[PDB]
């Protein structure tokens, strides 16, 4: 659902799925516990980006059948998303790397600016540190080295 | 600090940075150097079996290095200042921060 | 000036990773390859079926 | 088996989300999407689902 | 030429202070750079060698260049002045090496923060989402430990705009105009100054149980005293429980602290559950003093 | 579709001036390509005199005419060549008769 | 840290004891003689079965081809002109070139035409 | 059994705490075990999963960390230890030091920091002393005359 | 061997273990004797190894990978610590299964052609323990029943600490620092110094001091740490080759002597042969020793 952009459908489809198990009467109330923190525990680990991830996180605090679960288990759960975050945090900031080390790949003058003009690669990198994932000094050089490299 | 500012910050980025909520401090030892004040001043004499020339009678130089520094700093001189040029292209000195001896 | 050399490192690189590479493969194992070259022959006989099978421009032919 | 096709194709589509930062036609892509859809807080959205939680189908049948 | 180059580009180190363009040393060679220097690194060196070469240059401002030098005899680096020609100055000056090493391994330590690894983390708040959270203390306990009493407070509490984390000065309230991470920065604060100096010092009594319990009675008490701001009110009957006498441990449920947290929330149930267990520990060792 | 036609027009040319093909057997086969295009452009859109269709058909206009340019050159060189050829031909016979 | 290896170390483990099996496997065998021809005679057949085995997407393939022809073609074109100072042909029809065409400063025709570049088709009609 | 996972989240997933502890207490209850090799027991998963959830943080570092220095200050090590321990991490992700090494000293290129270059080449260098002591003009010949190089 | 050891490494007994150990690396000194050399060589030049060695180096990197992978590092050096130079240096160096005879076949005749170069006479800095080495997992000792009972250093608090467990820990820390410095030492008077440097000598003393600690149990928290002499065989001087039982029957002792001289903080043990006598002794930090000193026959302590 969310690689096509659509939150508000993978949110419908999560809830879905929680509320067809919930309403079952074939099992027992240890079963009922248990799918539930397993698939809650498991749709952290596949958000792609860090508004899904707070999106998710207000979703879940919020549902009813939630806040009845014994305390062991939310504190699990609680501990348990706050490490893929930062980790989903993280690799935003390391993509930027890689996409320098990718405009770094190219050898050849004509190529380069055929492919990276200088005017878009200033401005994905000024976004980035605006909003807070570089910081200004590993921006600023590294528009620095560019600029010396081409000429 | 001034040793970490070339860390690329990868980890935990500056949008997830806080104060902590007490105050940190190293663990180094509480310890000096001074320099030593009863040291001598060891230099060896190696021009007493030479011919050399004495000033004001320490540093010690050459004859076609003193020489250049007199013209430079030369300019109260009688226009004698190209026989020092000359000569200069052409011994141990002793005076009793060279440029500042002249 | 290094600067020039850049292409000709960047496709200098790749011959010497399959070099080593190559050589790891025949450590890692024979009889039953060398088989099937000898069935290869197979083809160089069917190419021999047509291997075995095997106005100016006129008059400067006739001319030679 | 379907779930085997699934994960292949999600695997192979990836590729052209991974280099969106600099492909050019994530760039008419994106601006479609944003010129089709006429400061959003998620944590907001979420909440709103998550109070109607299990009783969906049962306030509107 | 490359040869050479090589083997003389590995001891070269580029001082930052003291003016434009720093300063560029080579360091000599020496047995073993741990013994000496005090580690392998030279982004280490380089960040402890800036007041040594800023006295050095502030002493003798014409000098130009400078030069380093190892005296194993004595133990002793040697700076000097060097002329063009390969001739040495008259300018010279001494340092020992336990006192580099010292500022070295102080260095590594402000930079390593003691050893204890960074402290930064993160908290789910219903509503606002995702905010910023430093677990530092001042009393050493471990990262993965301090954030256990704060998910079950949160878990408790709740937050609502009006009310925030029910924090009860001036500036460990919540005002109208705060946002969630300012609410969240005097939640902190007020926690890390009234909460664990009333608590730590009653562990040194629990020290003859097993670990898991004392983690278990830390939450407990932190629960405790965070609502009360008094941790005495829960230590008596956990004296009772353990040594004291059993039939007295029901007569709980007349005090404030359980009418408040209501007559069957899990709140208390929480509470009766440590108690239950204490007492089955106390059975199975007859020998406990 | 508009591009392949471009290219299609230039390879054939040469392909007819290698056949000697007459200029009347190139005229006719440009047209009726020219024909099938246009009749296909009928469909592909309301062929609308607007901006865009109005710069699709002057780029028509020298995709044709350089084609139709290029294969008067290149029978012009090949002619050259051939009478260049058949001269050297005319003088081998003649050293040949002197020696008989 | 020493806890962050273990999955490594868990699947390494089966690495060596794969490794001591083969040389019991080996040292247990002349069953060699009847073991060599099963795959000697499996080979063959193996190889028998093996060789018994043995819009717009078409407009951008046919764009293709006639792109790599064109560029072919201007390829052996371009070496008879490269010639043009000793060969006499391509002196010879320049000759003709320039008698035809009589019937400049290029930097006046390029302002010339792009003067008036984007609005030929507008103008015409 | 419980022991024989190595992985945090399928231990979670499989061996839920309070079912262990449910498990060893009522066995103790029954007499089947004593106390002491009870508690023992929880009492060491207890402190063998906290383990691993540190664990688990400081390989986070390793694995994104862009130099030494921010490396070392996630988690606390000194750059001695951390290089030691990028050394053997690379080495086995490569199955020697040549392999390693080269993976090593491309990371370090392309993300423009000296410090790992320089261990990568510290690697690739102590790799090429085996080098010196082949016998070159004894090595076995094919029979066209081609040496046979190991 | 490997299965005993499989057994105590799964049941979490050490006993178990160190007599798995012991058959796993009295095998191993069949491969001192190969002439790598002269080995029969193929068609193609590769050699021809025989088989009973390959199933021994096998097994030995199994039975190395199993004792690090249950996060018992003590153990896994003390295994390195009877193994020849050779095999040890294959066995660290992560390489696949089918290479390992091959790259220590090289190292034989590397070492056997004087490529390595000599040790110094005193120790390098850089085979010390420091805290670092601490963090990195050093002195785990894996599964156990008691928490004194799973780390080398024998402090019970591994949740809250107070200072005085701080204090205790760097005071052994040095006793260990200490005790490795005279192991390596005394190897190196003798010329019987392994061909190995930096980190595989560090493991190589780590396992051959960690054979000889005995962890004392009465007399305060934290009990107490020793490390026994080297004798020429435990059954005439200890009467028992099993240290359980050293460790139970020196607490009188230990007591006493802790009792005689409160300001003691450490003890270190010594053995006399010429008069069968046993030696407590008080230690101070830079290996320098107090004045404290105590005397008991062998006799009655067996």
């Amino acid at each position: 659902a969310q690689q096509s952009g659509d939150t508000e459908q993978a949110l419908q489809n999560v809830n879905s799925f929680i509320s067809s198990v919930t309403h079952d009467d074939s099992i027992t109330a240890e079963n009922k516990i248990k799918y539930t923190s397993q698939f809650v525990v498991n749709a952290f680990a596949n958000a792609n980006s860090t508004g899904d991830m707070q999106a998710l996180t207000g979703y879940v605090q919020s549902l009813s059948e939630f806040k009845n679960m014994p305390t062991d288990v939310q504190t699990q759960i609680m501990g348990s998303a706050q490490q893929y975050y930062q980790q989903r945090a993280s690799d935003e900031s390391v993509q930027l790397y890689e996409y320098n080390s990718r405009v770094n790949s190219v050898t050849d003058y004509k190529t380069l600016n055929e492919a990276y003009p200088m005017a878009q690669y200033i401005g994905t990198v000024m976004q980035a540190v605006q909003q807070k994932k570089l910081s200004p000094g590993t921006g600023y050089g590294m528009v620095d080295a560019e600029s010396q490299r081409r000429l | 600090v001034n040793a970490a500012e070339d860390a690329a910050g990868t980890v935990v980025p500056p949008k997830d940075v806080t104060v902590p909520p007490v105050r940190e401090v190293p663990e180094v030892q509480p310890i000096k150097t001074v320099a030593d004040e009863d040291y001598p001043k060891i230099d060896i004499d190696t021009y007493s079996n030479k011919e050399h020339i004495e000033v004001g009678r320490s540093l010690k130089t050459t004859v076609q290095n003193a020489v250049l520094a007199v013209t430079a700093l030369g300019d109260d001189l009688p226009e004698v200042r190209a026989l020092g040029r000359a000569l200069g292209a052409s011994r141990a000195e002793i005076f009793n921060t060279l440029s500042d001896h002249v | 000036m290094i600067w020039m050399f850049a292409a000709a490192a960047a496709q200098m690189i790749q011959g010497g990773l399959q070099y080593a590479q190559d050589a790891k493969n025949q450590r890692r194992q024979k009889a039953d390859q060398k088989y099937n070259e000898a069935v290869r022959s197979a083809s160089a006989r069917q190419i021999t079926e047509i291997n075995t099978q095997r106005s100016v421009e006129q008059n400067l032919q006739e001319v030679g | 088996v379907q779930l085997a096709a699934a994960e292949g194709n999600l695997m192979q589509n990836a590729e052209l989300t991974e280099l969106s930062l600099d492909s050019s036609v994530m760039n008419t892509v994106d601006q479609a999407r944003n010129s089709i859809r006429e400061g959003t807080d998620w944590a907001a959205t979420g909440s709103a689902v998550g109070q109607i939680g299990t009783s969906m189908v049962a306030n509107k049948l | 030429k490359s040869w050479l180059m090589g083997k003389v580009a590995s001891r070269t180190v580029r001082v930052k202070d003291g003016t434009d363009n720093g300063a560029l040393l080579v360091l000599p060679e020496v047995g073993d750079k741990q013994k000496v220097f005090g580690s392998t690194d030279n982004g280490i060196i380089e960040s402890a060698l800036t007041e040594s070469v800023t006295n050095f240059k502030k002493q003798y401002p014409q000098a130009t260049t400078v030069q380093m030098d190892y005296d194993p005899l004595t133990q002793e680096l040697i700076f000097q002045g060097v002329n063009a020609e390969n001739q040495l100055g008259t300018t010279r000056a001494s340092i020992p090496a336990a006192d580099f090493r010292n500022t070295v391994r102080g260095v590594q330590n402000t930079l390593t923060q003691n050893g204890s690894g960074t402290t930064q983390g993160n908290l789910n708040v219903p509503g606002a989402g995702f905010v910023s959270f430093n677990a530092g203390n001042s009393f050493g306990i471990q990262k993965n430990v301090v954030m256990g009493a704060v998910n079950q407070l949160v878990s408790y509490e709740g937050y609502t705009p009006s009310k925030g984390f029910s924090v009860l000065e001036d500036k460990y309230v919540k005002q109208a105009t705060d946002t969630p991470q300012v609410a969240a920065d005097k939640f902190n604060m007020y926690l890390n100054d009234k909460v664990y100096p009333l608590v730590m010092p009653k562990m040194e009594q629990y020290k003859n149980l097993p670990g898991y319990i004392q983690n278990n009675i830390y939450n407990a008490l932190v629960e405790t005293t965070y609502h009360s701001g008094n941790s005495d009110v829960f230590d008596k009957y956990i004296q009772t429980a353990l040594y004291g006498n059993v039939q007295e441990i029901p007569t709980f449920k007349d005090t404030p602290l359980f009418k408040d947290a209501g007559a069957g929330s899990r709140r208390n149930v929480d509470r009766y559950q440590l108690l239950g267990s204490l007492v089955t520990y106390r059975t199975n060792n007859p020998n406990l003093s | 579709a508009l591009a392949s036609f471009q290219l299609g027009l230039q390879n054939t040319a040469q392909q007819y001036v290698n056949s000697g093909k007459t200029p009347e057997e190139f005229n006719v086969h440009v047209q009726q390509q020219t024909n099938q295009l246009l009749q296909e452009a009928g469909a592909q859109g309301l062929n609308l005199n607007d901006k865009d269709w109005q710069a699709w058909l002057g780029s028509v206009e020298h995709s044709r005419n350089t084609a139709n340019a290029s294969y008067q050159d290149l029978n012009l060189k090949r002619a050259a060549v051939l009478q260049e050829q058949s001269w050297g031909a005319r003088g081998n016979a003649a050293i040949a008769d002197f020696v008989t | 840290m020493i806890w962050m290896f273990a999955a490594a170390a868990a699947q390494m483990i089966q690495g060596g004891l794969q490794y001591a099996q083969d040389a019991k496997n080996q040292r247990r065998q002349a069953d060699q003689k009847y073991n060599e021809a099963v795959r000697s005679a499996s080979a063959r057949q193996i190889t028998e079965i093996n060789t018994q085995r043995s819009s717009v997407e078409q407009n951008l393939q046919e764009v293709g081809v006639q792109l790599a022809a064109a560029e072919g073609n201007l390829m052996q074109n371009a070496e008879l002109t490269e010639l043009s100072l000793d060969s006499s042909v391509m002196n010879t029809v320049d000759q003709a070139r320039n008698s035809i065409r009589e019937l400049t400063d290029w930097a006046a025709t390029g302002s010339a035409v792009g003067q008036i570049g984007t609005s030929m088709v507008a103008n015409k009609l | 059994r419980v022991n024989s996972v190595t992985d945090y989240k399928t231990l979670n997933e499989a061996y839920p705490m309070a079912q262990y502890i449910g498990t060893v207490m009522q066995a103790v209850q029954q007499k089947k075990l004593s106390p002491g090799t009870g508690y023992g027991m929880v009492d060491a998963e207890s402190q063998r999963r906290l383990k691993m959830q540190k664990a688990e943080q400081g390989q986070l570092a390793y694995t994104n960390g862009v130099t030494i220095s921010d490396i070392a200050a996630g988690t606390g090590e000194s750059l001695d230890k951390v290089k030691g321990e990028l050394t053997k991490m690379y080495a086995t992700i490569g199955q020697g030091y040549s392999g390693g090494g080269l993976q090593l000293m491309q990371r370090g290129l392309k993300s423009g920091a000296q410090d790992i270059t320089g261990v990568g080449i510290e690697m690739m260098q102590q790799d090429a002393q085996s080098l010196s002591g082949i016998d070159w003009r004894n090595l076995k010949t094919d029979a066209d005359g081609k040496p046979l190089y190991p | 061997g490997l299965q005993l050891m499989q057994r105590g490494l799964k049941s979490g007994a050490q006993d178990i273990t160190g007599v798995g150990i012991e058959m796993m690396q009295q095998d191993a000194q069949s491969l001192s004797g190969i002439d790598w050399r002269n080995l029969k060589t193929d068609a193609d030049g590769k050699p021809l190894y025989p088989a009973a060695v390959v199933g021994s180096l096998g097994n030995l990197q199994a039975a190395y990978q199993s004792a690090l992978a249950a996060g018992n590092q003590v153990q896994a050096n003390q295994l390195l610590s009877g193994l020849p130079d050779p095999v040890v240096y294959g066995i660290r160096q992560n390489v696949d299964a089918r290479d390992l005879a091959d790259v220590v076949g090289k190292r034989a005749q590397d070492i056997a052609s004087g490529k390595v170069l000599a040790l110094p006479a005193n120790m390098p800095a850089d085979v010390s323990i420091t805290q670092a080495d601490v963090t990195a997992g050093i002195f785990d000792l894996g599964l156990g029943k008691d928490a004194r009972n799973r780390n080398m250093l024998g402090i019970q608090s591994w949740v809250f600490t107070s200072d005085a467990d701080e204090k205790a820990a760097q005071a052994r820390v040095s006793q260990v620092n200490s005790a490795m410095n005279n192991e390596y030492v005394y190897n190196q008077q003798r010329g019987s110094l392994p061909a190995l440097v930096g980190d595989d000598l560090k493991s190589w003393l780590m396992g051959k001091v960690a054979s000889r600690t005995v962890r004392v149990k009465d007399g305060t928290d934290n009990g107490a740490l020793l490390v026994l002499p080297e004798v020429g065989d435990k059954q005439k001087v200890f009467g028992s080759t099993d240290n359980g039982i050293i460790e139970s029957a020196l607490t009188e002792s230990v007591t006493n002597f802790k009792k005689q001289y409160p300001q003691a903080t450490t003890v270190q043990m010594d053995y006399d042969p010429l008069t069968q006598e046993l030696i407590f002794q008080g230690v101070n930090a830079e290996n320098q020793l107090g004045t404290t000193r105590a005397s008991i026959p062998a006799a009655d302590f067996r």
